[PDB]
C-alpha cells in the first residue's frame, strides 16, 4: 500500500514509502473540448516531448530554514522542449504533477508543509511600492522565506508567518496540499489541473500556481547523524497543447 | 391555484478528448475575406483532455445587463427668492445627459422596454447670519405633462391643479417615490440614432431631437412657507425592463460634448508602449 | 388588522432590487410589436464577433491606420523577433478597446478560450512561414525562436488560404480571473518570429504585412458587472 | 390564487419560490431575469453558402 | 396558468445510537501526512443516544451570505465653487474601498453574477454668514461611461447629452434609485487575485488592474442654480445576485493598504495569554 | 413551467355545544405540582352553544413576529476635522445597542436565520459664519471588515482598495442602499446567552463576547473635499428572515444597562394599588 | 429597451417590505442544521403556559414573594372579601408582567378564553370550600356573595386534589377587544368569597395562602403589531 | 385607475430587500459559463476542513512558527500538564484565527460537535501515551490526571499510525450557543497529561513536538449573519 | 420558466400570485410568511405519564 | 400567467407564496434564495485510493 510507481513519457519515478496520492479538486487534467474553445486555429499536441518529468536543483533543509516557493509557469521554460513550445507560441495549457522527494533516518525527525497556491499574488517590503519581477522569481532556483520582517526596497515582504500574502500560515491546508513526517513518509504528490478564468493563457504574464514548501517542525538529530538532508523537486506536465504560432520571444 | 413554471439553465459548451492528428483536414487554415468568424476550439489545434463546464452565461444577457437603476437628471429649486422662476424645477425628459447609462443604451440602435421610474428629493438650509427655527415637514409635488399640455407660470398657477394629468406627492422622511411606465412611443421602437432631418427639404433640425417629444416634469414645493429661504435638489432614477434591442454597434471612444449631438474630439486608438516587441519581466530575483 | 412586524431593509432605495410598482398610465395600450432585423439577446454574441487588434502601437502612430499593421520583410530576419504582447484582454493597451476587451471592462471576472486570427496581405507572389508561439506564465517571455518553439505554437503556411488561427486554451489554476490582472491571475505572453522567411520574385514591393483579429470561443463568460473607466464627464449636459 | 412556483437560482457540483401578481398592467411586473436564449450565428456566420470548418475556405 | 415549483429542504445529519465495543476497528486512528480530512462523529468515540436534528445549513450557502447591499464609494460634488472641477463627482469602477464587502468578496479566488446597484443622495447648506432662502427641489444626474466613451469637462459640456450612455436623473424627496446591471466581464469569471503582468516582457502593471477595466461613473445638480451655494453627497451601494465562486482561499489576516495592490504591514497570529496551561476560574463563592 | 404550491391556512379550534352533568368526571380539578398546564375549555364548565370559529394564529408566528426592520447603530463622521479619526467611522457588529430589537431576540436562548441589511445616510452644514457654495452630490463607502482583516488607519488608506472585502459605494438622492447576508457562524446556531469564560481557568471574559466575533463596519467620505465641513450620520437596520429559535425564556423585567454584561438594578414586580379587594366603580349616574 | 413606468412608492424604504436582494457573500456554505430541543413555532405557544400572577400588589410589597400570596384563616369571616380584580389581561397592574400580558403588549387586538388556576397551600388537616365568581359588564363589582353567586361561578373543594381551575369564557359583542382596554371593550370582573370557611385541628398553624396561575385556552389569538411601552433607553450603548 | 392605499414601509430602503429592477443594458449578452474546478456551494464545505491551531500563544512567540508547537519530552514529568484551553470556538485567542474561527465570526449563533486531530512529530523510535480529556461546564478545570481522567476522554497510543482524533460532542442545554459566549453558554475545557511518558534509546533528541488541527463535524451549522470585528479602516481607499 | 403560483391571505364568511426567484444563492429570497405550524404539547404537557383531564391527576 | 407557487421557509417539530416575472432579462429577477446543495468532499477527501475510516490510513 505504500509502493507506488508513475510513468510519463519516458520517465519513471519509484517509491517505497509514500502516503497518497492528491487529486487536487477531484479533477484531473484534460484537453479542451469544442464547446468551451474560443481560438480556432487547429492547436498542437506535443504528447511525449513535453509530457515527461523534469528535476529542479535542490536545497538543503538546515536547522533554521524558513521555507521555500517556486512560481509556474517559468520554473519550466528552458526545460527542453516544454520550454521551446513556450517560447514560441502565443496560449498554452497544461496540468502538473509534482513530486517531492525528501529522505532521513529513524534518528531525525522534521515536518514539511507542501503546498500549491493558485494566483498567489505577493506584496512588496515598502507600501508605498511595487514589486519587481526579479523578486518574485528565480527560475529554478528558490526564493527564500525570511525569519522576521524585511526591509529595503524591491524585496518581497516574506515573514513566514503571513506567507507573504497577508494570511495566517496555519490556513495554508485550505488549497491542495500534504505533509512529509519524516517518521511517517518520505515522499509528497500532487495532481494539479489547469486553474483559470479563461480556457487558454500566455504562460510567460501569468504565473498560474505558487508551490511552497514550509517547515512547521525544525529538523533535529544527536552526536554523529548525517547532517546534510536535501530536498528536491520535479514535475511533470500533462495534457499540454498550444496556439498561436510566430517568431519567437525574446524576454 | 398553483402553476409551475419551468426554467431552462444555460451551461457553455464542454470541452471533449482529442488526440493526435495526419490528414487533410485544415480547421486551422480560413478566410476572413468572407465575412465569416471562425468557429474554432482548442480541440481542433491541440491535445485536449475532456473537462464538463459548468459556468453560465446568466449575468450577460442582455434584460440582466440593464435591469439597473441609473441617474438621468439632477435640478435645484427654491422656498423664496426674487426670480419666481427659480421657485420649481423643470426640464424635458431623455437619457442623455448622464453618460454613463447613456453610452450603455448606445450600444444597440433600437430598444423597445417599460420602465421604473425613482425620486431622491433632499432639502438644506440657505446659508444666513441668524439661524434657529422650527420648521414642519416639507412636502414636495411632482407633475408630468405630455406634449401639448399647459406650462405652469408660478408656483401658484392654476395648472397645478393636476386634474389630468399624473402627479406624486411626497414627505420628507419616507421612503422614496415610485413608479412604472410602459412603452410610450408612436413607433414600434424606440431610436438612438436618427440619420435623417425634420424637414422634406433635408434642413431644419438632424439627428435625434426630431423623434422624442415625450414631455416635460416640473417640480415644486407645497407648503409656500419659510421666511428663512430653503433649497431643495431633486434627483432622478431610471430602470428599463422587459427589454428587447436590435443592431448592435460599436461602443463610443470619444467623450461627449453636448446632449443634442454625436459631436467629438478626434482621439487616440489606445496609448503607447515602447516598441512592438517590448515585454515586461516579472521573473526576477 | 393583520399583525406584522418590520424587519431591517424597509425603506431603503437598493439600485438593483426587484419589486412590483403601481402603474402612472392605467390601461395604455402600446404599439405592436414589429419583427426587426438583427436581434440580440446576451452580450456574448457581440463578443464571439471578430475585430481588428492595433499591435503596433508605438510613438507617432496612435491616430493612422498605421498602428494596426504588423511589418514584415524578405531577406535574412531570422534573428529578429515579428510581434510579442500580454495576454491581458481587458487590461493591456493592446487588447482594451477592442469588441471582446469593451465587453469585458463592464465586469471584473472572465473565463474562457480566445482566438486570435492572423491574414497576410502581401502580393500573390510571396511566400513564407511563420510561427506563432503562446508562453504559460512561470518564466519570462522568450528570447529567441528555440525557447519560443518550446510552448504552444501553430507553424503558419502562406498560400491560397490567407488566414491562420491561433486558439489560446484555457489553462489556469481557478476558475476565473480578473479583468483587472495582477500577477497571481497572469494568463502568459505571445510572439511571432519567422520559420523560414520571405522569398519573392523580382518586379513585387519587398515590404508586407499582416493583421491580427481576436474574438471569443463558445466556453467564454463573465460575470460581477461594474462601472466602466472609459466615460467620464465634468458636469451635467454632457 | 394565480400563483405561480418556479426554480431558485442555485449552484451546481425547498429550492424553488413563490409570486402573485397585484395589479392590474402588465408594465407593472417585476424584471425578467431567467431567460436565457442565445442565436450567435446571426452576427458570426452571415454567408450564404454553408462552411464546413474542416473544408478549406475556398478552391 | 400556475406552475408548482418544489424546494428541497436539507437539514444536518441525525446521530445513530451506539454501544460498547472492543475489536480491531480503529476509527480514531488516522495520518494527516495523506492530506485528508477525518470522517468520525461522536458515535465512533463515545456512547451515544439517538437524535433527530432539524437543523439546517440555509443562512450558510453562499447566495444568501453574499446577498446584502454594501457601500462601496462616497463623494462630494458642489452647486457653486472656483475650481469647476469641484462642480461634479467621477470615479473609477471597483469594490475595493471599503473594506467590508471586498474582506468578504476576497474570501474566493473567482466570482461570477448580476448586480443590484442602489444610490444614496444627500444635500446640505454651506456655512454663511446671511441665510434665509427658499429653493425650489434639486435635481442630480448620474452618468455611467463605459471605457472609450468621451468625458466631460464641466457641469455644461455636451456629453450630458447621453444619447446612447445610460443615465438616472432624480429629485430630492423620493425614493432612492435603483437599477440592475449583468454579469459584464471579457472573461468567463470575475478575478479577485491575478498573479501577473500587462506587458508580455514582465514588467508594467502588476496584479489587479490589469483585468477590471469597467467605465466610469460621473454625477452632477442639474438646476445650475443656487447663489449660496450648496454641497452634496452621494453613496453607492452594491448587492450581488444569481452568484457562483470557485476556489476558496484564507481570510485576510493584515489590515488594507490601499487599493491597488494586497501589501501589508507584518501582524501576530493571535494575542497572548499567562501559559500554555491558564485556565480563567469562574467557580467560586 | 408553472408550479402550483398549495398553503395550508391554520384556524383555532370551535367550540363545541354542552348540557347539564351530573357523573363522577371532574375536569376542573387537577394538581399543579405535577408540572402540567390543564387542557380544559369553557365547555368542560358551562354550558355552550356551538360557535363556528374562523380566527386564524398567522401574525404570532415567529417569522411574522421576527421579519421587521429595526435600526441597530448610528454614527457620525466629517468630511474636514484636526483629528483624522473623526473623518470616518467604524464600529463591531452586534445587536445589542438598541434596547427594542434587542428585547425582542432576547426572548429565546438560541437563533439561526439569514440577515436583510438597509442603510439610511444623511448630511448635514456645519455651523459657520459665511455660508453660501455649491457643492456637488456626496459619495459615501461602506466596507465590512471579517475578523483578521488590516483597519484603515486614515481616510487615505490604502486598505479601501476593497480587493476581497465586500463594499458599497453609494451617492445622496437615490434609494437606501440594501444587501441580504446568509447565517454566518462557526456553531449551528447563534447564542443569545453564555454562561461560561473564555479560558479553561474559569477566567477572563465572561458572557456574550466570548462567541460572537463577526466583524466590524467602517464608513468614509470619498469625495475628500468640502472648504466648508459637512457632517455625515449612518444608521443602519436589520431585518432576519428564514427564522429558527429555540428554548423560550422569560421576558426582560429589568433597564438594560450596557452592551456587555446582563447588569441590572433591582426592580420591582409592579406597581400597587389600594387593596387586594379595591375595584374601579364606572356606572355611576 | 422595453417601455416602463415608474408608479407612486418608488425608491422609499418601508420597514415592513418582502423583497430579494442581492447577496454580500456568493455561494457561502452553512454550518449544517442541529436538532436542539425546545424548538418555538409560535408566540402561542408561550402564552399557554402556566405563570403566577401578583394579586396581592399593595404597598409595602412590590419587591417581596408576599406579592405573591392570597391570605386566609380561620374563623368567622364570611363577611369579608377574599380578592377581586379586573380582567384586562394586558393593561391591569396585577397582569401585566406576566406571561401572557407580556405577549399580549406587542400586539393591539386579543381575543379568546381564560384560564386562572388556583392552588391551595396549607396544611393537610385544614378544610374550607370557596366560591369563584366572574360577573360580566354593565354593572357594578358585587359587595356581598349573594350578589356574586349570580354570575359565572364554580365552588372550590379543598381536598387531596389542591388545584381548581376558572375559565373564563368569551363573552363579548365585538370579535376582538383592544390590549389598551377602554370602557367600551370592558370584559368584567372576578371576585372570591368564603363559601363555608376554614376549619384546623389543634397543633396546626391558622393561617394559610392561596395562589393563582394565568394563562390562554386553545382559542386565543392576537393581532396588529406594535411595540412595547416596557422597555426604553435615553442613548446608545445600553 | 385601479384603487390602491399605501402602507407603511413604502419608499424605504432595507439592505436585506428581495425585490425585481430595470435593467440598464436591455439584452446583453454574457460570456458563456465555464467548467472550473473547485466550485463552493455552502460556507459549511470550508469549516469541516482542518487548520492548524496556535495552542502555545505566550509572550514572545506571536510572531514565530513556535507558536505552533506543543512541546513534549523524555524523564518523568507526569505531575505536569501538557496543556490546556477552553472551548470557545470564536472566542478564544486560540480558536478566533483559524478556519472554523474566521467563519464563525460571521455569524452570532452556532452547533455542533467539533473534531481535534493532534499529530506526533518526533523521532521513529520514540514511544509515548497520552490522555486527552474534555470537561463539562459547571466545575472548574482539573488540576491532576486523576480529575481529568473522569471527563469525556480518550488515550493516545503513538505507533505507525500519527494521528489521533478527539470528538468534541454537542453538550449543551440549549439547541444554540452564541459565537460571543458568556458565563450562560459556556462549553467546557480540555486538557492534556502523560499516560506513561517518553521513551527514547541512545543518540536521538530527547525534545518532540505536538501539533493540533481542527474542524467541524457533519452535524454542525450556524445562524444570524452578522459584520466581523476583525477588519477595520479610518478612511476611504484602503 | 420556474415560477411559483401560490393563493393569498384572503378573508371569510383571482386569489393566487406568482413569483420568480431572480439570484443564485437562497439567501437572497423573501421571508417564508405562510408556514403555521404548532406544537405547544412541548411545553404544557411535558409528563411522562399521559393525564386524561376528566380523572384525577392523582391517586 | 406564468405565476410559479412555491413553498415559503417554514419551522419545524397558506404556506407557499406567489410570483411573477414583470422584465425580459433575467438579470432583473429575484435572488435564488432557495437552492441548498454540499459538495464536501471535494476539499476533505481529494485523495486518489479510498480511505475506509474503521481500516488503519497507511500499511
Amino acid at each position: 500500500d505504500r509502493v507506488r510507481s508513475i510513468t510519463l513519457g519516458n520517465s519513471t519515478i519509484t517509491t517505497q514509502e509514500s502516503a497518497n496520492v492528491v487529486v487536487a479538486y477531484g479533477r484531473w487534467p484534460e484537453y479542451l473540448k469544442d464547446n468551451e474553445a474560443t481560438a480556432e486555429d487547429q492547436p498542437t499536441q506535443p504528447d511525449v516531448a513535453t509530457c515527461r518529468f523534469y528535476t529542479l536543483e535542490s536545497v538543503t533543509w538546515e536547522r533554521d530554514s524558513p521555507g521555500w516557493w517556486w512560481k509556474f509557469p517559468d520554473a519550466l521554460k528552458d526545460m527542453g522542449l516544454f520550454g521551446q513550445n513556450m517560447y514560441y507560441h502565443y496560449l498554452g495549457r497544461a496540468g502538473y504533477t509534482i513530486h517531492v522527494q525528501c529522505n532521513a533516518s529513524k534518528f531525525h525527525q522534521g515536518c514539511l508543509m507542501v503546498v500549491c497556491v493558485p494566483e498567489a499574488e505577493m506584496g512588496c517590503s515598502q507600501v508605498d511600492g511595487t514589486v519587481n519581477e526579479h523578486s518574485l522569481s528565480e527560475g529554478e532556483t528558490a526564493k527564500k522565506f525570511a525569519s522576521t520582517s524585511t526591509n529595503g526596497t524591491n524585496t518581497v515582504q516574506s515573514i513566514v508567518t503571513n506567507a507573504g500574502m497577508g494570511v495566517g500560515v496555519g490556513n495554508l491546508t485550505i488549497f491542495p496540499h500534504q505533509w512529509i513526517n519524516l517518521r511517517t513518509n518520505n515522499c509528497a504528490t500532487i495532481v494539479m489541473p489547469y486553474i483559470n478564468n479563461v480556457p487558454m493563457d500566455n504562460m510567460f504574464r501569468h504565473h498560474n500556481f505558487t508551490l511552497m514548501i514550509i517547515p512547521f517542525v525544525p529538523l533535529d538529530y544527536s552526536s554523529d547523524s548525517s547532517t546534510y538532508v536535501p530536498i528536491t523537486v520535479t514535475v511533470a506536465p500533462m495534457c499540454a497543447e498550444y496556439n498561436g504560432l510566430r517568431l519567437a520571444t525574446s524576454l | 391555484v398553483v402553476e409551475a413554471v419551468e426554467n431552462a439553465v444555460a451551461r457553455v459548451a464542454d470541452t471533449i478528448s482529442s488526440g493526435p492528428s495526419n490528414s487533410q483536414a485544415v480547421p486551422a487554415l480560413t478566410a476572413v475575406e468572407t465575412g465569416h468568424t471562425s468557429q474554432v476550439t482548442p480541440s481542433d489545434t491541440i491535445q485536449t483532455r475532456h473537462v464538463r463546464n459548468y459556468h453560465s452565461r446568466s449575468e450577460s444577457s442582455i434584460e440582466n445587463f440593464l435591469c439597473r437603476s441609473a441617474c438621468v437628471y439632477m435640478g435645484e429649486y427654491h422656498t423664496t427668492n426674487t426670480d419666481t422662476s427659480k421657485l420649481f424645477a423643470s426640464w424635458t425628459i431623455n437619457a442623455r445627459r448622464m453618460v454613463q447609462m447613456r453610452r450603455k443604451l448606445e450600444l444597440f440602435t433600437y430598444v423597445r422596454f417599460d420602465m421604473e421610474v425613482t425620486f431622491v428629493i433632499t432639502s438644506k438650509q440657505d446659508q444666513g447670519t441668524q439661524l434657529g427655527q422650527d420648521m414642519p415637514p416639507l412636502t414636495h409635488q411632482i407633475m408630468y405633462i405630455p406634449p401639448g399640455g399647459p406650462i405652469p407660470k408660478s408656483v401658484t398657477d392654476y395648472t397645478w391643479q393636476t386634474s389630468t394629468n399624473p402627479s406624486i406627492f411626497w414627505t420628507e422622511g419616507n421612503a422614496p417615490p415610485r413608479m412604472s411606465i410602459p412603452f410610450i412611443s408612436i413607433g414600434n421602437a424606440y431610436s438612438n440614432f436618427y440619420d435623417g432631418w425634420s424637414h422634406f427639404s433635408q434642413n431644419g433640425v438632424y439627428g435625434y431631437n426630431t423623434l422624442n417629444h415625450m414631455g416635460q416634469i416640473y417640480v415644486r414645493h407645497v407648503n409656500g412657507s419659510s421666511p428663512l429661504p430653503m433649497t431643495s435638489t431633486v434627483r432622478m432614477y431610471f430602470k428599463p425592463k422587459h427589454v428587447k434591442v436590435w443592431v448592435p454597434r460599436p461602443p463610443r471612444l470619444c467623450q461627449y460634448k453636448n446632449a443634442s449631438t454625436v459631436n467629438f474630439t478626434p482621439t487616440n486608438i489606445t496609448e503607447k508602449r515602447q516598441s512592438i516587441n517590448y515585454i515586461p519581466e516579472t521573473v526576477k530575483p | 388588522g393583520l399583525p406584522v412586524m418590520n424587519t431591517p431593509g424597509s425603506n431603503q432605495f437598493l439600485t438593483s432590487d426587484d419589486f412590483q410598482s403601481p402603474s402612472a398610465m392605467p390601461q395604455f395600450d402600446v404599439t405592436p410589436e414589429l419583427n426587426i432585423p438583427g436581434e440580440v439577446q446576451n452580450l456574448m454574441e457581440i463578443a464571439e464577433v471578430d475585430s481588428v487588434v492595433p499591435v503596433n502601437n508605438v510613438e507617432g502612430k496612435l491616430d493612422t491606420m498605421e498602428i494596426y499593421r504588423i511589418p514584415v520583410q524578405s531577406g535574412n530576419h531570422q534573428s529578429s523577433q515579428v510581434f510579442g504582447f500580454q495576454v491581458q484582454p481587458g487590461l493591456d493597451n493592446v487588447f482594451k478597446h477592442t469588441l471582446l476587451g469593451e465587453i469585458l471592462n463592464y465586469y471584473a471576472h472572465w473565463s474562457g478560450s480566445i482566438k486570435l486570427t492572423f491574414v497576410f496581405c502581401g502580393s500573390a507572389m510571396a511566400t513564407g512561414k511563420f510561427l506563432l508561439a503562446y508562453a504559460p506564465p512561470g518564466a519570462n517571455a522568450p528570447k529567441s525562436r528555440k525557447d519560443a518553439m518550446l510552448g504552444t505554437h501553430i507553424i503558419w503556411d502562406v498560400g491560397l488560404q490567407s488566414s491562420c488561427v491561433l486558439c489560446i486554451p484555457w489553462i489556469s489554476q481557478t476558475h476565473y480571473r480578473l479583468v483587472q490582472q495582477d500577477e497571481y491571475t497572469s494568463a502568459g505572453n505571445v510572439t511571432c518570429w519567422y520559420q523560414t522567411g520571405i522569398v519573392v520574385p523580382a518586379g513585387t514591393p519587398t515590404s508586407c504585412s499582416i493583421m491580427c483579429f481576436v474574438s471569443a470561443c463558445n466556453d467564454f463568460s463573465v460575470r460581477l458587472l461594474k462601472d466602466t473607466p472609459f466615460i467620464e464627464q465634468s458636469a451635467l449636459l454632457q | 390564487m394565480g400563483a405561480q412556483v418556479s426554480t431558485q437560482k442555485t449552484g451546481a457540483h425547498i429550492i424553488h419560490y413563490t409570486n402573485i401578481n397585484y395589479y392590474k398592467d402588465a408594465a407593472s411586473n417585476s424584471a425578467n431575469r431567467q431567460d436565457f436564449s442565445q442565436d450567435p450565428g446571426k452576427f458570426t456566420e452571415p454567408v450564404k453558402d454553408i462552411m464546413v470548418k474542416s473544408l478549406p475556405a475556398l478552391n
